[PDB]
């Protein structure tokens, strides 16, 4: 019965109480059984009728269901809504994952799982506490909840409710027995995730209820976790509870103010040249037995300059906002190390005001400590690497040419990062396959991205000779995507999508630039992709022979010399010359 | 065109060019009103900074239409 | 037509259930009965109207 | 400077665009702040550029000021300007009770503060609703501010 | 004055709809409220009133109106 | 339907070509619905006509759109006129001759590599079939343009 359980679906998701009358009644009552037990294709999910009726909060609707025949209310189906899709837990869960008191109310009278959990073991309690919605988080406890459901990564519903700003939801754990020491898997408290928004009212309350005050699984102090943040209220509100040490309640500020200025959404730097100005003003306050920064040199990336030391020495570099910024990074680069994302976020921002500001050279140059940053931290750089050739496509037509040292430290970090991306899909094995799938494959692109650019700008012949390394390497590494191809094969395809930015103007798929490098260092020429067309097949089955031929001459003699098989087959036995499709081409092919 | 003036018209009779432009945004009249607008920005000692500002100001229709008319 | 009367029992207090219940609990007055399962039909509609509706709906 | 302030709270005032811009063209952010901090009495009131542009109802003026220009919605200025002119105006709240729907919308995306309380503790919520703007007070609601944000008597929304 | 008004009420009909226009909403209408109920028609005003300015700005015009 | 197809206006163009409008109305001036398409390298809008059978036809000129597609450096609207329709090889060689003729003297279009390429293809493609041979009409050499006498074999070109 398909067309049936989608109207006894329709008849609760609409809200439409009559039809549910109609339908649970006026029929047999095994029939209906199966109908109002669960969905199947209805809103891809498979949750009972009852369920989604709860989802929208239909306390009415699903009153009545109960009345002629009672659906189990533990009974579990999906859920796909905020906090990712979710295979949903019972209804009540779902009236609470829907922060909807109406039916909430009802299912506990009527008998329903309390602490019922889900995939991510979530209790009906973390659910309202994921909405923030107090009645029903009064109401669990009332019906006396667990208060210690902690997630799959450790986070209790306290932690949940610290996520928000729910000053109201977070407090009322706290009176119902609830300490805030419950730490995450990254060991984060409330205190850390009510500092990183600055709520200062959330930490007021766990002020209040004075049970403990303790670092991450981090080393994050949570004065440390607001200092990376752009708000000084909690470091303020430490400073009452006097675990402020002045080494940290100094560095605290230095770093409040320098993320007010390097945020896209927090660029203020009168505030931030008061708070770097007043923590080096605390800085010198000490007097005797005198504490100051650990001294950095320039990074060969960011900047030219070390950080200032003199209180009044930044007073000077306010003027300019380039000087400032880096001196407000450098005093977190040391206290944060090249670990730490927080401190690389920054980075990106700086360098897209300059691409903003025009100055290129300056975003080329900072930019490359954000791969450096993101090298020692062991993560993707793939949103990294796509703004590196974006911005190299931008100053193409505002023509700045690029450094060819630059231009070889991003390849050569890229294809390490490739390495690793590689390794990513091997380091994986079902959290996120797909994803690890799409991770490496869209790294592959920025790298032939980031090569095309360099073929397409200036670059140095020893600078050149290493970019071909990274070439050299991948090709070693040969990647093989979805469909069989490879890095000689994805230049070759015309199908392959190219950035939304000016890297359009600079890529040319088919690229006889980028593959005549490719074919130099040891492209497989002969090799197969799943429907077995080797390099020579791919690239004549492009079907405008007349606009880039100049690609397609340069192509068809190279690659031919590189050793292509004009009497190679596909899987389907598939000639060069036989799936042509172009005149140009084939002719082209049979001269070469 | 006040003869690109050093200090003088660089920011007192430049400041009526958009303002006649400016009417003539409120009148309707935006071919008139690029014509005393595209005087301004020559006249303009500082006129690369207002790429960004002049591409809002307008219409959507006088956004490629003052940038086309712009060199003039 | 019985299946009319099905939609007559499902569609007829369309408006009753929309807030209109002046001309939704009239129309399911004669669909309560039209259904194969009349007592059935109008103790559903009492109890899918409130209470103080119930007798409303019942007694149209 | 004070004449300069003059004129960029005047041009904010009326809606003009490129007026202010040449004014502030040139300048360092010192004095351009100093100029938008222009947060003297005009009509015996207390008001602002950037608040004076929120009361006007361009959206384009409060775009440019807080994108191409470095101004903060902490600011003074009126509320109710029949009988009330009560001080500590948010731009967002100017805009709430002013109704223009867009400004608000704006400034909201911008991240103005929706839970400013001035010395009578008023909310832009409260105001909105004053104001009767639906829409104003959907997307206040949407974007979560409050709902029990009371007056000095305990007036609620 | 009262020929003169005539005059001057067109003034307020020119120079009072810029400040409707610019902003001044409340500013407009006590501009106007000094220049209405001296025309020769104020229905004739009254009748393009309720849709030359925004609904929201006529029926404040109209509190303004009787003062 | 022309004057949108002179512009950019894809939109309107494949949505008048559903309004009952031919694509065949053509100016005196010589315009096929094409022709004033043939300018601007509107692959969006030639691709709706092409399959909205557009019946080529040369200009007053006597021109085809394929000649005018080439007369504007646009090699992306002259493959959908080569796929369209008869391939008639005559011009099929001939188009790759235009095309190429101007990217080494024109202005906008100053591509001296792009000339000999697009000449190797006609050569290539004059000479491939290798029976029922073509060959350039040996027209007189010019004192204009020097002495020389076209490239009548792939070896002097």
């Amino acid at each position: 019965m398909e067309g049936l359980a989608g109207y006894v679906y329709k008849a609760a998701s609409e809200g439409k109480v009559l039809t549910l009358a109609a339908l649970l009644l006026n029929r047999s009552e095994s029939d209906i059984r199966y109908l109002l037990g669960y969905v199947s294709q209805q809103g891809g999910q498979r949750s009972t009728p009852l369920i989604i009726a709860a989802r929208n909060g239909h306390a009415k609707v699903v009153r009545l269901l109960l009345e002629h025949y009672r659906v189990q209310t533990q009974q579990t189906g999906t859920v796909r809504f905020d906090g990712y899709v979710i295979d949903g837990a019972t209804a009540l869960w779902c009236a609470a994952g829907a922060g909807h008191f109406e039916v909430v109310k009802l299912l506990v009278s009527h008998g329903a799982n309390v602490n019922h959990t889900t995939v991510t073991n979530s209790t009906p309690l973390r659910a309202a506490c994921f909405d923030g919605r107090l009645d029903i988080v009064k109401y669990l406890v009332e019906n006396n909840a667990n208060i210690s459901i902690a997630n799959k990564y450790d986070n209790t519903c306290l932690m949940i409710a610290a996520y928000k700003g729910h000053t109201d939801v977070v407090r009322y754990l706290l009176e119902q027995r609830a300490d805030p020491n419950a730490k995450a898997h990254c060991g984060a408290t409330a205190l850390h995730f009510a500092a990183e928004a600055g709520h200062i009212d959330i930490v007021k309350e766990l002020i209040k209820w004075r049970a403990a005050i303790v670092v991450n699984g981090h080393g994050m102090t949570p004065l440390k976790v607001a200092a990376e943040s752009c708000k000084a209220d909690v470091v303020e509100l430490l400073l009452s509870h006097a675990d402020c040490d002045r080494r940290s309640r100094i560095e605290a500020l230095e770093l409040l103010g320098a993320s007010f200025a390097n945020d896209r959404e927090n660029y203020d730097i009168i505030k931030t040249y008061h708070y770097l100005y007043l923590a080096m003003l605390e800085r010198f306050q000490d007097g005797d037995n005198i504490l100051e920064k650990e001294v950095l040199p320039p990074i060969h990336a960011y900047g030219n300059r070390t950080e200032c030391r003199n209180p009044q020495e930044l007073e000077s570099i306010r003027q300019d906002r380039d000087a400032l910024h880096m001196e407000g990074l450098i005093v977190r680069e040391r206290i944060l190390g090249a670990d730490n994302i927080d401190v690389s976020h920054p980075i990106i921002y700086r360098g897209a005001v300059y691409a903003d500001n025009m100055e290129f050279e300056q975003c080329i140059k900072l930019w490359l400590h954000a791969l450096h940053l993101r090298q020692k931290g062991n993560r993707n750089t793939h949103k990294d690497l796509l703004r590196f050739a974006q911005v190299f496509s931008q100053m193409i037509h505002l023509n700045e040419t690029v450094k060819a040292p630059d231009i070889e430290c991003v390849l050569r970090c890229s294809v390490l990062e490739i390495e690793q991306s590689m390794n990513r899909v091997k380091n994986i094995s079902d959290a996120d396959v797909h994803n690890a799938m799409d991770n490496y494959e869209c790294n592959l692109y920025t790298f032939l991205y980031l090569v095309c650019i360099s073929t397409k700008t200036q670059c140095s012949e020893e600078d050149q000779c290493k970019i071909n390394k990274q070439i050299y390497n991948l090709i070693h590494l040969d990647p093989r995507t979805r469909e069989g191809f490879t890095l000689l094969h994805l230049a070759v395809n015309s199908n392959t999508p190219v950035d939304d930015f000016h890297t359009n103007d600079v890529c040319s798929f088919p690229n006889a630039l980028v593959t005549k490098l490719l074919l130099d260092c040891g492209a497989e020429v002969n090799a197969v992709d799943n429907e077995g067309n080797s390099a020579l097949h791919i690239i004549v089955q492009y079907n405008r022979p007349i606009s880039d031929f100049l690609t397609l001459h340069s192509i068809i003699i190279s690659l031919v010399e590189a050793g292509a098989h004009t009497d190679m087959t596909n899987k389907q036995n598939k000639t060069p010359l036989d799936k042509s499709t172009t005149g140009v081409s084939e002719i082209l092919l049979k001269t070469q | 065109l006040p003869d690109l003036k050093d200090a003088e018209a660089v920011q007192k009779f430049f400041l009526e060019e958009i303002q006649l432009g400016e009417e003539l945004l409120a009148q309707g009249e935006y071919e008139k009103g690029v014509d005393h607008l595209t005087n301004a920005i020559a006249v303009c000692g500082q006129p690369q900074q207002l790429l960004q500002v002049l591409q809002q100001t307008l219409p959507p229709p006088v956004f490629q239409m003052l940038l086309t008319k712009l060199p003039t």
